[PDB]
């Protein structure tokens, strides 16, 4: 059926009430990820160029959303991509992006995507990774499509990717009901610290959990 | 003489020797559209052995017997494979190739294992890669991953269809 | 150094992208040179150089099309801005 | 090129109808052209198109082969159906 | 003899029998320019498989039959290379090579696998290694890095050219 | 019309005014450059023997200009080359030139060469890459041609190559509008450290972005 | 050397015009006896020069062969041209 | 310690690959003292010695040449400089 | 003319001002060097017995002497042979010196000799070299001649070795223009530290560049 | 043995000069005997010796063979020439 009728503005006209068939709250996010996804058409960004940053706990939906969203969008949830950025360390470049001597392996994800070119991709209180990966996280940010260490370059417009942030933890205190506007600036700068806002300025925009 | 490991199961079909198939139509809808192919007439399936897949084959055989085959391919017949062997050996199955393409009026299946052998390596595999005589594979992946995809131009001859445990 | 010229000036290649992809969306593009300018203002930083620009426009400026994407009342092929 | 492609689609355009007895529609042409190059990235638009495009040929003739009048290929779904059988969310 | 194996699109291309190409014209220019070569008449080349190279082949044969080949060739015409195999197989595919040669009128165009092979190796290559017979052979690089190359002599008698998707 | 008109002489006498057709600021690099390759002719260097250190950040057209020169001088930008210094480590210099056991692999950007003689070369904040590579760097700037692992030897100066620093990027403290003269020498020892001068020495002449 | 080589294309200087119908130019001929000298490694110029001798002899021959009336071959382009066309940078 | 001897000293040698290889371009060369001083002064550093000079010169000089190469108004075997 | 010429004294007794046409500075070393190789003659020494330990830095024509060097003795400087002390770890005494099962490998010089038996032979801050090649250092040392894992026996004096090293990096501040006797008895020992004597013994002489 | 090799050149001493008509002076012969054995490490004295004194015994019979009247061969250029155009710095 969705092979079927998958018009192309289906999903979108109702993504929302779509989407609010998962999980309440984040609505808003949820009309954001909705409003963001739709740039992920008309190709007025770069049609090279799908990048969240969740502000929220476990129980959050951060699965879930991400999780639903390609098994909405893609009509499967195995487009997703779990990648531990406490595996993000200093070299695993390699096993992120193939070696060839440095035997030749890249792409814990990637191979995937060489497997699977429309897929959701998750990192996790992605911060916690290293210096290391931004680079290589801006891979992704970099240009919209994703290089690899046979030089292969793939779009990553044909997939999706997922930020995590436990960082407001803290500033969770807020809406543990209080304006997030508060937070939002105060946990901003927060990650705005670990990240040049470069990294920062491919996200399609920043994902609260309240 | 196009006898002895060359044997035909659709007259035998027509002679109701075998299994009325269920389901795997569509799917046998794909592997007949493979021969429409002038690039790749020649299809090969991955799936769980023992399935009924070359019965899927027969299925075609059916659906052939039965003329659910649509043209062009309606004169052509099926070969079921005879595996066997005998100074040497491979040329006889070197041999018969030339008379099934002096046939003008069949088709054979290749069945399981397409080999990368001893003794071997491209047989009837140029003749195959002739970019002729329309012809069926079958396998799981395991093996797929090498010699139809260890060339490539195999791959190239060849067309990978599965299907899932009914 | 990178002179004022050059600031404005890549402002313009910055649009390329856009253009030479978005609308290559296919949508007319409306340029006021103030804001430009203002987001040239804010655009170019002394230590980053302007690169935040990149950042620094889509964020509004897709923006405001995405919007105006949506809004039904001035559509693709039209140009609209700040 | 993608457009060239269309050409050469066009160079064949008759071929595989007259194969398939359907009509080609360029919007079709030029659809999968764009559409295969973005969604297809083993085979080449120089063929893959026209792999979409016989097997769309195909499609129509398909229910034009049998049982579902237009002989004509349509842009869409000749593109977007298969494409979608191809992939998915049409 | 000169059959079997041995045909032509030329006459064919006469004939009508195939598509008039596009676009590859200066590209086929080169192609072209390569026969002009005391060195290496003998181009090959590299690029993305099914897109029309082999027509793009036949382009030279239009160009060809169309006489959009210059002097020296004209008289000369396609071979298209036939694949298949049959006691020994290559020596057949040796036999020809002289026939050609004695044709004093033609040219073959080897197609794809130029092929390090275990029954093989320096076959015609010797006699493409003589310096004589005009023919064309065409890969992508992944091959292209072995056979032309692990001689380099064959490399020494190959021109590699290449061309992006249309 | 490029390939009509190039009389070998209306880039050089215009290419201040061409390049200034792209990027405004270091236009006396920009000249410099324009001054540099047209020693890429007359040979009275070495007819063997283009380098050139960007000092500068992103956006600083690091790109841009090396994309334009080609660009502009080969009439297209794929004459260049990006080459990654991350991954310059220790044992790429097989997969910079090839190996031969150790399959046999050589040149990230050679082959590529043995691809297109005429070319541009990428290399990133390049003092970044390990003294590993400065020699076979240094083979670049040796000899002005390029060994191979199967010992093939291609001219450079048919070719650019391309150096990147944001070492100054302290030192550009001082354009963030310093005298550069400040930061020129404060940065030229400090990549003067990184490399011995002969490195250096082969330079067409390092290049601020300011 | 270099000269000998001239000398021995002066050699074939008559040969493959005769078979190209061209009249050959030593401008040319010594031309690319440097140029190639200068730009190729791997044929060696007692060819290579008539490597690109009879591939200019074509390449005029190819214009002059068909639609491009000079029989002669320039010194420049001969070797030019067709050296550009092997390299380029004319 | 290289001396000014040395430092112009060299200053020549470095010539030599111009016309070792170029004028062998074969085009005459006029010096003049003060600039190739002027360079010298500034072709010299204490750090890096006079190394630089080699990029130094080449980047005006082989232009000024490549530059007069296209100038078409004086022209190759004469010589002009700075 | 050198093929006709080559008397067998004309290079000696004009050997100096020769040489002299290369590089300024070590004239003396130079004229040490003229003086060395003369006893590469004369077999006072042991016919089968030429070894230069540069003190020096980049710039310094180590590489030009040791280049003009057979550029002058054997009238051409490919007879020399780069070899990077950096590769020289622990077990490429194999790929020194035919393994033979451990392919079967031996000489990234060697062969080179087994290709070109009069030739030079450069090493790399030598010491930087590890204990391990100090004996097939050593084995250069030793005899004369160089074995081989297939055990052919080469002649060395029949070619030249080259030893670079900026151990007086320091060391040099003293010409960086005072006496060198101290340096050289201050880097003697230094580089005496790295090496048993007989080692430094088999040495023509040590080479400061100043 | 270098000696023994004499000897056994002086066993074929009258062989290739009654093939090239020279007369041996076995002054070369011990030379190249020493000098071959120093200067060629691959073929053995017990032929290269001989080698180089064919060929000796050709270089002079090259130029005895044809235009340069001694049909003996020297020791030294028979050794040394020859040698030399083997190596050099005769």
């Amino acid at each position: 059926l969705t092979k079927i009728n998958e018009t192309e503005s289906e999903k979108l006209l109702s993504l929302e009430d779509t989407l609010h068939e998962r999980v309440i709250g984040q609505k808003d996010a949820v009309n954001s990820i909705s409003k963001a996804v739709r740039r992920a058409r008309a190709g007025l960004k770069d049609p090279k160029r799908g990048s969240f940053i969740f502000l929220g706990p476990t129980g959050v939906g951060k699965t879930e959303l991400a999780r639903a969203l390609a098994e909405s969008m893609f009509g499967d949830d195995d487009a997703m991509i779990r990648v531990d950025m406490s595996e993000f360390m200093e070299k695993h470049a390699v096993s992120r992006l193939v070696g060839a001597p440095p035997h030749d392996d890249g792409g814990q994800l990637t191979e995937k995507v060489r497997r699977k070119p429309y897929s959701v991709i998750l990192f996790d209180e992605i911060e916690k990774a290293h210096p290391d990966v931004f680079n290589i996280l801006l891979q992704v940010l970099d240009d919209g499509h994703l290089t690899d260490t046979k030089g292969r370059t793939v779009d990553f417009r044909n997939t999706i990717i997922i930020m995590t942030s436990n960082v407001g933890a803290q500033e969770l205190q807020d809406q543990r009901g209080q304006d997030y506007e508060t937070i939002r600036k105060t946990m901003l700068k927060e990650l705005k610290n670990s990240f040049r806002p470069e990294f920062l300025n491919r996200v399609d925009d920043i994902i609260v959990f309240h | 003489t196009l006898d002895s490991l060359a044997r035909d199961l659709t007259v035998i079909a027509k002679d109701g020797t075998l299994d009325p198939v269920i389901g795997r139509d569509k799917e046998i809808t794909r592997v007949i559209e493979v021969l429409s192919r002038r690039t790749k007439n020649n299809p090969v399936l991955i799936g769980e052995p023992g399935v009924g897949k070359t019965a899927i084959a027969e299925g075609l055989a059916q659906a052939i017997v039965n003329n659910e085959v649509p043209e062009t391919l309606k004169d052509k017949r099926v070969m079921s494979l005879d595996m066997g062997t005998v100074g040497e050996f491979e040329e006889r199955l070197k041999k018969v190739m030339e008379e099934i393409q002096q046939a003008g009026n069949v088709i054979l299946f290749i069945d399981e294992l397409h080999t990368l052998v001893g003794a071997a390596s491209n047989i009837l595999k140029p003749a195959l890669a002739r970019g002729e005589l329309q012809c069926i594979g079958a396998t799981t992946l395991d093996e797929y991953r090498k010699n139809i995809e260890k060339d490539a131009a195999l791959e190239r001859r060849f067309q990978p269809v599965q299907v899932d445990e009914p | 150094k990178l002179t004022k010229e050059e600031l404005k000036e890549i402002v313009t290649m910055m649009v390329n992208k856009l253009t030479n992809r978005l609308s290559e969306q296919n949508i007319n593009i409306i340029v006021t040179d103030k804001a430009k300018d203002k987001i040239a203002e804010e655009g170019y930083d002394p230590e980053y150089g302007a690169r935040p620009l990149i950042r620094a426009i889509q964020k509004t400026i897709e923006d405001n099309l995405s919007e105006l994407i949506l809004d039904g009342n001035q559509i693709e092929g039209k140009k609209v801005t700040v | 090129s993608v457009v060239d492609t269309v050409a050469i689609l066009k160079g064949l355009r008759d071929r595989y109808e007259a194969h398939h007895r359907i009509n080609i529609s360029d919007e079709a042409i030029e659809a999968a052209v764009k559409l295969s190059n973005r969604y297809v990235s083993d085979r080449f638009l120089p063929d893959k198109a026209i792999d979409l495009i016989d097997e769309a040929s195909s499609k129509v003739r398909l229910k034009s082969h049998t049982t579902p009048g237009m002989s004509t290929s349509l842009s869409e779904e000749d593109i977007a159906e298969v494409i979608a059988g191809w992939t998915g969310i049409p």
